[PDB]
RNA sequence: UUUCCUUGAAGCUUUCGUGCUGACCCUGUCCCUUUUUUUUCC
């Protein structure tokens, strides 16, 4: 019901919302941001201009991925933009 | 369920149909659901189609394709092609930004129908390639290329929700265009968009508004035009206690007269809206307010 | 038999 | 997992196995430069005949299936 | 004013906790000094049960202040308080607590804490044992490379709570094996982290959703730690044993080394005797000058 | 395939045949077409369902072979 | 070179019982469902 588009990685900026905000979308933490997020203006465009990732709010800032998903290097499969059971849009 | 009222409702629902179409085989589905597009309920078609939007998001547009560039040709009755046409928006609706490759095709469907001889198969035919387009954002200006002409022609003769539908699509269009040819056509249309401020119809006023924002709001428009011709209208009809009371008027509304700040300048539209945060009902205030 | 048949060419 | 290639499963043939190995020990041959050298010297030709050969033995490699 | 704030901790209603934690927060961090010492241990011995909070904002910033302070006095005693603290938690509502011990432990040299700790898994209640492991695991996640040393100190105990009381000893610990095998990579403390894989191993079989998700999470770090090569050679023998449920696994587990680190691979793969129809010797490899 | 038009006369006879006058099945039938020489199976697959799968054989395989055939004759 | 005790596992089927796991969850959220036999007059 809810998973990932993983359409392909273009260079659009993620965006999150208050909620998200601090959160590393995949290990789900607060560790160690480093490195940034990029999604599919398909997953990302319109009304998902600075949309979050996740819940459909509006985005105030930028999801920073871990380190450790980092060397496990997972940063870079398709874009995480995650789709619900329902039309994303 | 999923021409639902409930935000909730309608993506539970979507939710399930892929489920089941992609659960079930494609020739499932069709072999399946012919029967209800010429159903005699407008009803049962119209939801019909939203199935096939969701069949078409599961199983693909080009798996699909055959079968609908089959319906709009269809020649036995009108009925249908209303449908097929719907279908295509819905399908623009839900797919949207992924359109993007098959367009060719999908207009190449649609095309025949704008110069049908029934109306609503016009009418709804257009307001899809408004749809396209607004999934298409500044692209494939060319694939809806052959279309124009005809639209353009369209425009100047019409009385009704069909006129102002054919707006719904330029405007949608004029962001795609070379504003050297974009430049002439949208010479053109502010001058319908002016004599049509004034309608009664809110459809129609959604409509125009909405188009100013793109024709005005443009980069190769020039500044004073705007200054001179459209303001005192706008300001004149559109701010009323009709619209701000409506819930999409208000904020296309707000959309609108940002982008004609954008351009024009600051001090022009907030010194006319302004002697307004002093009018009592709530609403409007809150609205000149944002 | 058969529609594995035109199955099997979808997979290769 | 699947549209990734390589992708194993528990029905997975020996020959499948190997043949998926083969392969990209050719993708390496081809990117690491020097172990590339390294065939040329041994066994002459060109640094060209060498990648062609590899790519012709790409589809084959233990010959044909069971 | 920060003590006449501290007695509204109560409030209950939302709007409040929040805002209070909230300033709470700015002032015990930036001034800090301004508040003698008494004061504080009072503040930490209300904290406490603010961690019965519905809402995740609140223990978020709950813990992040818990840590200010703890920077303000000083460890032991504030994790000696933690250590009493959220015993009736329900289903992992205390973990913040736990989180508490972890960001506290970096706040003074975790070098200082842990004998404390460790000694406290001796302490025969079981749900405060498995989470004095959780406590190992987010403190690893917070510290990284500084792993390089106390990384001795637990491998014993992960080797205790490894082996089993109970699943839930498993899953956590082998959670702890992950981001320490994530955190310590390349500095050369691997031979441990090996010795270490064998305990977990045996673990790779369960249904059991979350010890499962758990090891994949252990295997896939430990493979950036030690190497495919090690891994490979434990999952040989998987492939083709002729159960299923065997193949089902040590399948999945190749694959997840198999995606990453493909590149790596081709050495690791070992020499494979050529049949009738086919050859399965890879020749390249054995041209000598 | 000129004798596809006038083909379309005789699919449009067979199927008429097989209840009366149905339109769109007849287009998603030819409308395999435009892809030339490239249809296939998958014709027996869809217009499988859309009739009683039973006809289908019968049908689909007179199709492919009086395809075959007038695709050798030109 | 003969004529003798007690015990013990499972597996399958049962809506009994109790612990527990996911920084899950407990607040986001309303926006293209708007559908009719074309029919708004200097």
């Amino acid at each position: 019901d809810l998973i990932f588009c993983r359409k392909q990685a273009g260079v659009a900026i993620g965006r999150l919302c208050e909620k998200c905000d601090g959160k590393c979308v995949i290990c789900d933490s607060y560790v160690r941001p480093c490195t940034l997020v990029r999604i599919c203006d398909e997953c990302n465009y319109g009304s998902y201009q600075g949309r979050c990732v996740i819940c459909g709010g509006p985005g105030v800032s930028d999801a920073y991925y871990c380190k450790e998903c980092t060397i496990q290097e997972k940063d870079r499969d398709g874009c995480p933009k995650i789709v619900n059971l329902g039309s994303s849009k | 369920l999923l021409i639902d009222e409930d935000y909730y409702a309608r993506v539970e629902g979507r939710e399930i149909i892929s489920n089941l179409a992609k659960a079930a085989g494609l020739a499932t589905m069709i072999s399946t659901m012919r029967p209800d597009i010429d159903n005699m309920d407008e009803y049962v078609r119209n939801t019909t189609a939203r199935a096939f939007a969701v069949v078409a998001s599961a199983l693909g547009i080009p798996s699909l394709l055959p079968f609908l560039k089959a319906v709009c040709k269809s020649k036995k009755s009108w009925q249908a092609r209303h449908t097929g046409i719907k279908i295509v928006q819905q399908i623009a609706i839900l797919m949207g930004c992924a359109i993007l490759p098959h367009l060719r095709s999908l207009v190449e469907i649609i095309e025949h129908g704008l110069v049908d001889e029934q109306q609503k198969v016009r009418t709804i035919s257009a307001l899809a390639i408004a749809a396209l387009a607004e999934a298409a954002t500044p692209y494939g200006i060319e694939s809806f290329d052959s279309v124009l002409k005809p639209l353009w022609k369209g425009i100047r003769q019409h009385r009704g929700k069909g006129l102002a539908a054919f707006l719904k699509a330029i405007g949608y269009l004029i962001p795609l265009m070379d504003a050297e040819y974009a430049n002439y056509y949208t010479r053109e249309v502010m001058l319908i968009l002016i004599r049509e401020f004034q309608s009664p119809d809110e459809e129609m006023k959604k409509i125009v508004l909405k188009v100013v924002k793109q024709c005005c709001g443009t980069d190769g428009v020039e500044a004073n035009y705007i200054k001179t011709e459209i303001l005192p209208p706008f300001f004149k009809h559109f701010w009323q206690h009709r619209m701000a009371l409506d819930r999409r008027n208000y904020r296309q509304l707000v959309d609108t007269t940002v982008e004609l700040a954008n351009k024009v300048g600051a001090a022009e539209i907030i010194s006319r809206i302004v002697d307004d945060l002093k009018d009592e009902a709530e609403q409007y205030r809150k609205m000149v307010m944002e | 038999i058969e529609d594995a048949v035109s199955l099997w060419a979808k997979l290769k | 997992q699947s549209k990734y290639i390589g992708t194993g499963h528990a029905d997975t043939t020996k020959w499948e196995w190997l043949v998926n190995q083969h392969r990209d020990s050719y993708c390496s041959y081809m990117g690491h430069f020097d172990l590339l050298n390294y065939f040329a010297i041994a066994e002459n030709e060109s640094k060209a005949r060498v990648r062609f050969n590899l790519m012709e033995k790409m589809l084959q490699p233990c010959g044909p299936p069971a | 004013l920060l003590p006449r704030l501290t007695p509204i901790l109560k409030n209950r209603h939302e709007k409040v906790q929040e805002n209070c934690i909230d300033l709470v927060g700015r002032i015990a961090d930036r001034g800090a000094e301004y508040v003698s010492a008494r004061e504080w241990m009072r503040i930490c011995f209300e904290l406490l049960e603010l961690l019965k909070a519905h809402k995740k904002a609140i223990r978020r910033a709950t813990v992040n202040t818990f840590g200010y302070i703890a920077k303000a006095i000083g460890p032991h005693d504030v994790l000696a308080t933690l250590l009493n603290n959220l015993k009736v938690q329900e289903r992992q509502n205390r973990v913040c607590t736990t989180v508490a011990i972890a960001i506290v432990a970096e706040t003074c040299s975790p070098f200082t804490v842990l004998p404390a700790l460790m000694n406290e898994y001796r302490v025969p209640e079981l749900n405060v044992q498995n989470g004095v492991l959780k406590s190992l695991s987010f403190l690893f996640e917070y510290i990284g490379e500084m792993g390089k040393d106390y990384i001795y100190a637990v491998t014993p105990l992960l080797e205790d709570a490894l082996m089993d009381r109970d699943l839930v000893h498993r899953q956590t610990a082998s959670a702890v094996v992950q981001h320490m095998s994530l955190g310590v990579y390349g500095f050369g403390c691997e031979d441990s982290l090996n010795h270490l894989l064998n305990y977990v191993w045996p673990n790779v079989f369960e249904t059991s959703p979350h010890v499962i998700q758990a090891v994949m999470g252990a295997l896939e770090g430990l493979r950036v730690a030690i190497g495919p090569c090690r891994m490979l050679q434990y999952c040989l023998q998987g492939l083709f044993h002729p159960a299923r449920k065997v193949r089902d696994v040590y399948w999945k587990i190749y694959n997840s080394i198999y995606i990453g680190s493909q590149d790596a691979l081709i050495a690791h793969y070992p020499r494979i005797y050529n049949d009738d129809k086919n050859t399965y010797i890879r020749y390249e490899l054995d041209y000598i000058l | 395939a000129e004798k596809a038009k006038a083909g379309e006369l005789k699919v449009v006879n067979g199927a008429a045949a097989s209840a009366d006058q149905t339109p769109g099945a007849t287009p998603k039938k030819l409308s395999s077409w435009d892809q030339a020489e490239t249809p296939g199976h998958t014709p027996s697959l869809r217009w499988d369902e859309t009739p009683g799968r039973a006809k289908g054989s019968e049908t689909p395989g007179a199709t492919p072979g009086s395809k075959i055939w007038d695709p050798t004759p030109s």
